[PDB]
């Protein structure tokens, strides 16, 4: 994985090239944005658990998935689901204080698309309950860091989707 | 950089990032400007630098310079003026992303296979980098002088 | 070794690759029902069938309409011939070649399509224009059909093609205007007189 | 009076061509003037 | 038509020379990519109409062209475009081919300009199509005969416009 | 060339190339170091190959460099020497190109109308070709020697 | 079959076999015995191949077994496996016989009005196959799995 | 008119493009061989007399042409023939000089060849005296400019054909 | 694994047959060359280090391999490599002892092409790495052993390719 | 210089210049502002190399600074770095003049007598030479570095 420092870093050097202007002005860029994003990975912290919750009531449910026969029906599917909800609202926290997508691309998106396929998840259900989670984040942080914070959550609805 | 090795630990252990590690994160982030004017001199006096640190590698120690000697002709000279510039690169890297993940992952890990397959003496590297960091302390101001010795201090304890 | 050489040396090439006649007059297949037998090469003389009819265009929009034509023919009921001749027929044909054009374009287009020429000289022209106005269509396709020069090219079971005619005069330009042009490209007649 | 066009490259002339071919060879290949310790740490291509 | 071994060939009978190192480096030089234009031609004709179904997607449709007024409405104009667009993509496969716009410039582009002005078809969007497909080819293709794919769709673009 | 018959069938049908088509374009590029080896070697031998075959030829019928012959004198001899050489420089396109549709648009349709008015006997210029590829197929490996004696074949076919 | 098409092509022509289709059937004859293998080895993993192509097609396209959906039932999905099981021996033939002539004629042309008529899924039919295309290709070796996945998206194109 | 830098100008301003890698490659090249066109010019500007005497020598005069009845006889017609040779060879000079055969187009072959089915001018000996004139020039110019001064008299004779 | 007399005792093991003349002949065959296979082994264990060094600095050093982009590029990729060297030459020296390339195919040459081509390393230039090697160790061993020991890195050559 | 060695050389064939020479006299004038920024720069770091050069020659060398050797003592050192400043000097007068006259005239003809008379190792003295040489090119670029090598390594093969 690597975040938006060590990434431009590693894009000089391929090329052999000294930190130049343009890269200076690119890590500068990513210090400017720093208190943003220490600030809204920590309210994400203190409301993971709760921004859980209501990702849940509000994407998933009082449904049919929650009834038998469907994927997050008994304790265990739904204990399931909500440890991968927190999975991801955890490595999307990662992705947001690193400036890049690189470790969700690494650790989560991963073959999870064809794990998914073959258990039988449902894609668009994941995809609305990641959409929840990124509104519910979007509300906590404030206006400094939900641009940023809802960038990695769409990322990763792309990504499954 | 300071971003991998704070995020590092973090997914290790799996939980979001602890108080300590997001203010050492703002003691990076606010010390950014001054870490990039600290790494714009450098590659300022790029080949300058390394033109004083190879006289005095070669001062202190001029039998690498001799015919039995690893950096013996013009080539072999050049080629090794050459690393010392790759190393002063890679610690402009480092100053400049505040860690030494990219100095670690570029140039140290496996360096000693690596000057070992070409028979060359790693502390005769060592006082070779050690010549740029004297040259590099002494085109900067004190703080940023100690600052820019910290990495070239990293350096010179990775590389024996 | 000199004497086999150019002589004015030919500075750019391929300025001398294209003169003469067009590579078109060779580049390009003829079908054959007589040599057309089996399922896969009997599709090839159908499709074919439609695109020296209805010029290429209007061909490729063509889906199921002549379905019962080419069962018929596929079960040597009726011969290219005869194919050839329903396929000018049509409705479609009448609605693409005739129903836009003044009554000797009409003559034009159907000469290109059904022998694969233009119009020889003034006293065809007089013969061929004076009988599809007199009798429409279906008279001036049977009439090309079932001429002497049909029966000559093309006999019984082959595709009409664009043939590049030597002979007689005007003929050879005549017809490669029609050749090399798409359709509703222009509507100029070309030969009117 | 119509618009002429151009029907002939500028860079598929003799002289131009020929010209080309060289200035891709000197910028890839070869060094110059800089000193050796510059010019044996220089990677040619610049994103592959 | 030509292809390369062809053009070689009538490019130095005209000069009536006997096939020297330059010829035969460039019928090498062809023969070495022989393979990679074969197996994009294959990718290209099994994925045909997806090709022009994106392409349309992407530039033209959803848009005054489709809508009454415009050129491409109504089922019969409908139909002529996306026919138009895939008379490009055979031409193209055929060139990528033959490595050669020689049957391009023969039994495409001859007329087709001012066809298009007799007809009211607009060229700029043409060109559009011929780009989406373009970047939807070398997108499918993939890095080893993406740009040879992509010269024939830019001499089509540039012979249009 | 194949590819351009493979386009021909595929344009003449309306249709994308067939996977035989595409199976026989892969053979033949896969044949085509082989082919510019027979044809190389052909290229270099030019000059031999072509007297060599015009001796045979005078020896077998020496009636077209007599007085009454068409190829009496220097300069008649000459050209026919230079047809000789065109047709192997025709032979060598068809081996390129894989195939004869270079040597059939090039030299030999309608070259009984031009041998007939030039009044030149088309019996003696067949035997004349026919004597090079006996100079051509002495001169390569017998895999190589059955490929070009192909062409040769076709040549001396078609100039009946 | 490679044969028959060159045996056809020969024959529109009326003349005999070229040297370089020739090659074409030393060719085939050559590759027959591993064609002959890699069909035998799909034979023998048949009913695997459409069961799990079956459950990946109804997980991309759950439409089809939806009660607005063609397949929906127990015996219309009994009948799409065994469609699936069709296609699966037609790809087997064409990987045996070398050339795509026997799947043409039986299950390719006239398919169009084949899945109008039973107001099926085309576009389904065609993440089926791609499906079986996936787990045939899981258990054969690479130039085998490219061999088999031609084959493959020629029946997923040409049910376009 | 246009030469090669107003070529590239225009090329890139109907884009409505900046220049970029490939014009400046492009201005390079032809900036190299400045001094090259410069003194075949003047080679040819020098010997621009005996280039038309020698041509005219070889391809045209003692002959059917300047006999009675011929194109070419009379004074009349001979001053008129060597005068279209010379305003030929001119204007092969501005071409070479410029890079470009976008004068010979605009100022030299539109009108030319019904200009000379009205007039009944040989367009073949036309072709053959611009041929004499091609040779003896690349005789002149030396092996530096011969191909160069050789395409203009080409694109000339084709243009004429 | 198996040596040329193991080989020949499972073929003869599957037939259930004593040892006979052909059998003795291939085993009198193979101990007639001990000696040679013992000194060249030894040669080669005395001068691996060597082997290596001037083996890359022939066929991998000071080009764009170790440039900033090559795949020996930086102290790891290079220590890989190195160690990937030592790995052919001490499996060769064991195919050589043994009399057999099935070491080779068992332990070198599976699953090692699809392993370069998922990490990106050069099987060319890893090819004429080995192919260097084994002109060196050729040289060392002299004439006695040069093709006994240059048909295993022809073999692991292939392999590769 | 170039000029004496061309109006010499005209002297003695009694003739004016040949345009060949008046060439290599506008090569070699309009070549005056290069030369004389690459004596320049020697002269000014003409200190540096000398000692370098007297380090890495004692690394060679080790018996000259020892009991029985000709440099054994301070001052018998400092006479061998004043003597390896006097072929500085020489060296810089050489790429001035454009060839090696003054250096020949100065320091090469009788130098094997005068260090025979000294009990003087010439070959040491070549080391030394060689030594200033690679300190001297290590402070140039390329196309200058090979300039300069070249008096240096004609000085050194006078040397001997
Ligand atoms: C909102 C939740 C949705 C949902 C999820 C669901 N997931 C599983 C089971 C698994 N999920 C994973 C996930 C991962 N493995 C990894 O390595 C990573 C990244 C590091 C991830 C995200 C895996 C491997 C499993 C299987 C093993 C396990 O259970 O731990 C399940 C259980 C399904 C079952 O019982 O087979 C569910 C229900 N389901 C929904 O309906 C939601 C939309
Ligand atoms: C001395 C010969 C010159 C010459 C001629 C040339 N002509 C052609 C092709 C054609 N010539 C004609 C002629 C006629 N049209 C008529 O109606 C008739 C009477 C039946 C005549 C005389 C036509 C129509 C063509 C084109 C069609 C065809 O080829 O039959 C060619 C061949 C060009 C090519 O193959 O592309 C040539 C060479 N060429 C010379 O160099 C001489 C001066
Ligand atoms: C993306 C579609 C665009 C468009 C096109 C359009 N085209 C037509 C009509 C014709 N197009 C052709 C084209 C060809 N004939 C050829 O032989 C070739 C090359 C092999 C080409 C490209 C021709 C000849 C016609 C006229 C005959 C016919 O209609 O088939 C039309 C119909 C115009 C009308 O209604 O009269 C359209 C709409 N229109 C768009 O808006 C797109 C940009
Ligand atoms: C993946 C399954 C898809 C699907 C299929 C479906 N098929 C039918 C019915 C028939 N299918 C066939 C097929 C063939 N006959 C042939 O000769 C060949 C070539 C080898 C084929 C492929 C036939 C003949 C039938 C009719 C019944 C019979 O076989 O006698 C049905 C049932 C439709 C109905 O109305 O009952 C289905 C559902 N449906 C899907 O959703 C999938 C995409
Ligand atoms: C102070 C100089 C010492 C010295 C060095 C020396 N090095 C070489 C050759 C190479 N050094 C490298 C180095 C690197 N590759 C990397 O990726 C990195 C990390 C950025 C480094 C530092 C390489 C690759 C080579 C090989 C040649 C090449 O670069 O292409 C040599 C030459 C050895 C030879 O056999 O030619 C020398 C002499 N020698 C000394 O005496 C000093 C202590
Ligand atoms: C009742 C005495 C107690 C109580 C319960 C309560 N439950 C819910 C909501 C849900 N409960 C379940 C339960 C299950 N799903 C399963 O698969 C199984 C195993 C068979 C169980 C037990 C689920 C899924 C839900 C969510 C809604 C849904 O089913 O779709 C609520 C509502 C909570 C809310 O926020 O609306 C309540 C109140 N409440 C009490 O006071 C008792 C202690
Ligand atoms: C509705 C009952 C069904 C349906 C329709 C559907 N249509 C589109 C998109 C387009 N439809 C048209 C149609 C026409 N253009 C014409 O000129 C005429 C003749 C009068 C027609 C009927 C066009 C042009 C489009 C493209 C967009 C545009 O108009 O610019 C869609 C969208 C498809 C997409 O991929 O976006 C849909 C869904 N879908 C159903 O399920 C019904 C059965
Ligand atoms: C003779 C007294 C002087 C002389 C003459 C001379 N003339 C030529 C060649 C040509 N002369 C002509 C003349 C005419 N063409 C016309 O239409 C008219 C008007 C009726 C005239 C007078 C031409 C056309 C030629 C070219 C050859 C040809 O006719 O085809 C030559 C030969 C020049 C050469 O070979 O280069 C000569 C020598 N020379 C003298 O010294 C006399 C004073
Ligand atoms: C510009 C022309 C020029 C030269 C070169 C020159 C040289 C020179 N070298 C001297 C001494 C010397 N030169 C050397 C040199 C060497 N010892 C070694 O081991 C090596 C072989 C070598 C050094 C690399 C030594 C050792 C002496 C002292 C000899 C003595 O004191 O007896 C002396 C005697 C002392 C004096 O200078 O008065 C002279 C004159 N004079 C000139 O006019």
């Amino acid at each position: 994985m690597q975040d938006a420092i060590t990434a431009v870093i590693n894009n000089y050097d391929v090329q052999g090239k000294y930190l130049d202007g343009a890269a200076l002005d690119k890590l500068k860029a990513y210090f400017t944005t720093g208190a943003v994003r220490v600030r809204a990975a920590a309210v994400i912290s203190s409301n993971a658990t709760t921004i859980i919750k209501e990702a849940a009531a509000k994407a998933l449910i009082y449904s049919d998935l929650t009834r038998p026969g469907g994927n997050m029906y008994t304790t265990r599917r739904y204990a399931a689901c909500i440890r991968d909800m927190d999975y991801f609202l955890r490595y999307a926290t990662y992705a947001m204080l690193a400036g890049d997508p690189s470790i969700l691309d690494e650790r989560v998106l991963n073959g999870l698309k064809e794990t998914y396929n073959s258990l039988g998840v449902p894609i668009a259900a994941t995809v609305g309950g990641i959409q929840a989670m990124k509104e519910v984040v979007g509300g906590l942080v404030g206006p400094d860091a939900a641009k940023e914070a809802s960038i990695y959550f769409d990322y990763l609805s792309s990504g499954l989707s | 950089s300071v971003l991998t090795k704070a995020i590092v630990n973090a997914d290790a252990e799996a939980r979001y990032l602890s108080p300590g590690e997001l203010d050492r994160i703002k003691s990076f982030v606010a010390s950014g400007e001054r870490r990039l004017r600290i790494a714009q001199t450098l590659t300022e006096a790029r080949e300058r630098i390394v033109k004083q640190a190879g006289d005095q590698l070669f001062q202190i120690r001029p039998d690498v310079v001799s015919p039995g000697g690893n950096a013996y002709g013009e080539k072999m000279t050049a080629l090794c003026l050459r690393d010392l510039d790759y190393y002063l690169r890679l610690v402009t890297y480092g100053i400049v992303a505040g860690d030494v993940t990219p100095i670690e992952e570029i140039g140290i890990i496996g360096v000693k296979e690596m000057y070992n397959s070409l028979q060359t003496p790693i502390p005769a590297v060592a006082e070779g980098v050690r010549a740029m960091k004297n040259v590099a302390t002494s085109l900067l101001s004190g703080d940023d002088a100690a600052e820019a010795g910290f990495y070239f201090d990293y350096l010179v304890g990775a590389m024996q | 070794q000199e004497l086999g050489t150019p002589i004015n040396e030919r500075s750019i090439p391929e300025m001398y690759v294209n003169q003469g006649v067009p590579a078109l007059k060779r580049q390009r297949k003829v079908f054959k029902q007589s040599q057309a037998t089996d399922r896969e090469s009997f599709d090839a003389l159908v499709t074919a069938a439609y695109v020296q009819v209805f010029d290429k265009d209007i061909a490729s929009y063509i889906r199921s309409e002549f379905s019962a034509l080419e069962s018929r023919l596929r079960n040597r009921e009726t011969s290219v011939k005869e194919f050839v001749r329903l396929l000018g027929f049509s409705a479609l044909y009448r609605k693409q070649f005739h129903d836009r054009y003044p009554n000797t374009k009409v003559v034009e287009f159907a000469f290109k399509h059904f022998l694969g020429r233009a119009v020889k000289n003034q006293a065809e022209l007089i013969k061929y224009h004076g009988l599809l106005g007199r009798k429409g269509i279906k008279a001036l396709i049977g009439a090309l059909v079932d001429g002497e020069e049909y029966g000559r090219l093309y006999g019984e079971d082959t595709v009409p093609s664009w043939q590049f005619p030597t002979l007689p005069a005007a003929n050879y330009p005549n017809s490669v205007e029609l050749y090399n042009r798409f359709t509703r490209q222009d509507d100029s007649l070309v030969v009117p007189s | 009076f119509k618009p002429i066009r151009s029907k002939m490259d500028i860079a598929s002339m003799p002289l131009v061509q020929a010209a080309l071919k060289e200035q891709q060879a000197t910028k890839t290949a070869l060094d110059m003037s800089r000193p050796m310790f510059l010019e044996l740490g220089r990677s040619f291509k610049g994103a592959d």
